[PDB]
């Protein structure tokens, strides 16, 4: 039918401080239909223990989900969220930028 | 508390 | 504060991969408190907030019975929708429904809602009078006729004005420590050069509840709606929300820009600037 591609934001629960425990979030929203594949990446590799919220939707019927995992940031490690959806030709990767 | 009402299309 | 309760149902068919999945979640304002998933190992209405946990076995059994009955109804509705739109049995389709009640600061019913969609498009909605329907197309008009003949609106009106409001008030009292607490945003402005003659100012709001917030940039006191990048309000995962707004400004003009923040947790709106 008519399909809507996801918006993606990658960010932390608290402001990041190297060595201090935190949570890494990937928030996907604005998409339809509801099937979606979301991975959290640590230096390009898939993190195993990732939880997510219960499927819900906005007043415009588009779906949203929060994927999240505990992490301890360091100066060296790079984090990202990788998303696939029927609307995407290939997986989209959004890198975590502490300031954005 | 959810609605008990049947909504058959 | 004004308060609302909303349930959100999603039924998704998946030909060749079993019966349609049904998921229901319930919210008070921006706080989820229950879920049901027909794909769970043992589908049950389950608590998702600490203040709902005190409800007794009759509550959980009754809600589980209702949501299992709804799952079966929406599986039939997906079959019915295929007929109404002349669609094949090969494709995946989705029905969504959202319903609930809004209370004013008085605590009295402000208005009720019961709206449904098919494949992400409006299908049928209960009008604000809680007695008539708005159907989006000639398929939904068939449903409308059925529901008129079966007096469905009267039943929904009875729920929305009665149990919906009663139980929302009960939740608001049992959960008052959190549901009736607004956490104001923690705010700051960051500055990053784009180049020698432009810089990004980003106004941050963190740690706030409920989600509703207004973040705006002004230049010389005039709103910069078109030039502002505003991200969607996003959940932090600890009940609170986050948002930012950014503008790109000429180097040397940063003090002409102010960020304005409105939130229920604030006594009065905040004005901030970049502090070098």
């Amino acid at each position: 039918m008519i399909q809507r591609t996801p918006k993606i934001q990658v960010y932390s629960r608290h402001p990041a401080e190297n060595g201090k425990s935190n949570f890494l979030n990937c928030y996907v929203s604005g998409f339809h239909p509801s099937d979606i594949e979301v991975d959290l990446l640590k230096n390009g590799e898939r993190i195993e223990k990732v939880e997510h919220s219960d499927l819900s939707f906005s007043k415009d019927w588009s779906f949203y989900l929060l994927y999240y995992t505990e992490f301890t940031p360091t100066e060296k490690d790079e984090y990202a969220c990788r998303v696939n959806h029927v609307t995407l030709s290939q997986p989209k990767i959004v890198k975590w930028d502490r300031d954005m | 508390l959810s609605s008990p009402v049947t909504k058959s299309w | 504060g004004s308060h609302s309760m909303r349930y959100f149902y999603t039924a998704m068919s998946r030909p060749g991969r079993g019966e349609p999945r049904f998921i229901a979640v319930g919210y008070v304002d921006d706080t989820q408190f229950v879920r049901f998933d027909s794909d769970a190992a043992s589908p049950r209405t389950e608590p998702r907030a600490p203040w709902i946990e005190q409800e007794g076995p009759e509550y959980w059994d009754g809600e589980t019975r209702n949501m299992k009955a709804s799952a079966q109804t929406y599986r039939e509705n997906l079959r019915i929708a295929l007929r109404y739109y002349n669609q094949s049995e090969a494709g995946s389709h989705i029905i969504q429904r959202m319903y609930g009640c809004d209370l004013g600061p008085d605590g009295r019913l402000l208005r009720g809602h019961d709206q449904s969609a098919y494949d992400g498009k409006d299908y049928i909605a209960l009008n604000e009078d809680l007695s008539s329907w708005t159907a989006a197309d000639t398929a939904a008009q068939i449903t409308q006729r059925k529901w008129e003949a079966a007096r469905v609106a009267e039943q929904l009106r009875a729920y929305l004005e009665g149990l919906c409001v009663e139980w929302l008030r009960r939740y608001l009292e049992n959960g008052k420590e959190t549901l009736q607490r607004a956490d104001p945003p923690k705010t700051h402005v960051t500055h990053h050069p784009v180049s020698d003659h432009e810089a990004t100012l980003r106004c941050w709001a963190l740690g706030f509840y409920p989600a509703e917030i207004t973040l705006t940039w002004q230049r010389d006191g005039e709103d910069q709606t078109q030039d502002t990048e505003l991200v969607e309000t996003r959940p932090a995962g600890d009940r609170t929300f986050q948002k930012w707004a950014a503008v790109v400004v000429p180097s040397g003009e940063e003090q002409r820009y102010t960020c304005h923040v409105q939130h229920e947790g604030l006594p009065k709106p905040l004005t901030l600037r970049w502090e070098p």
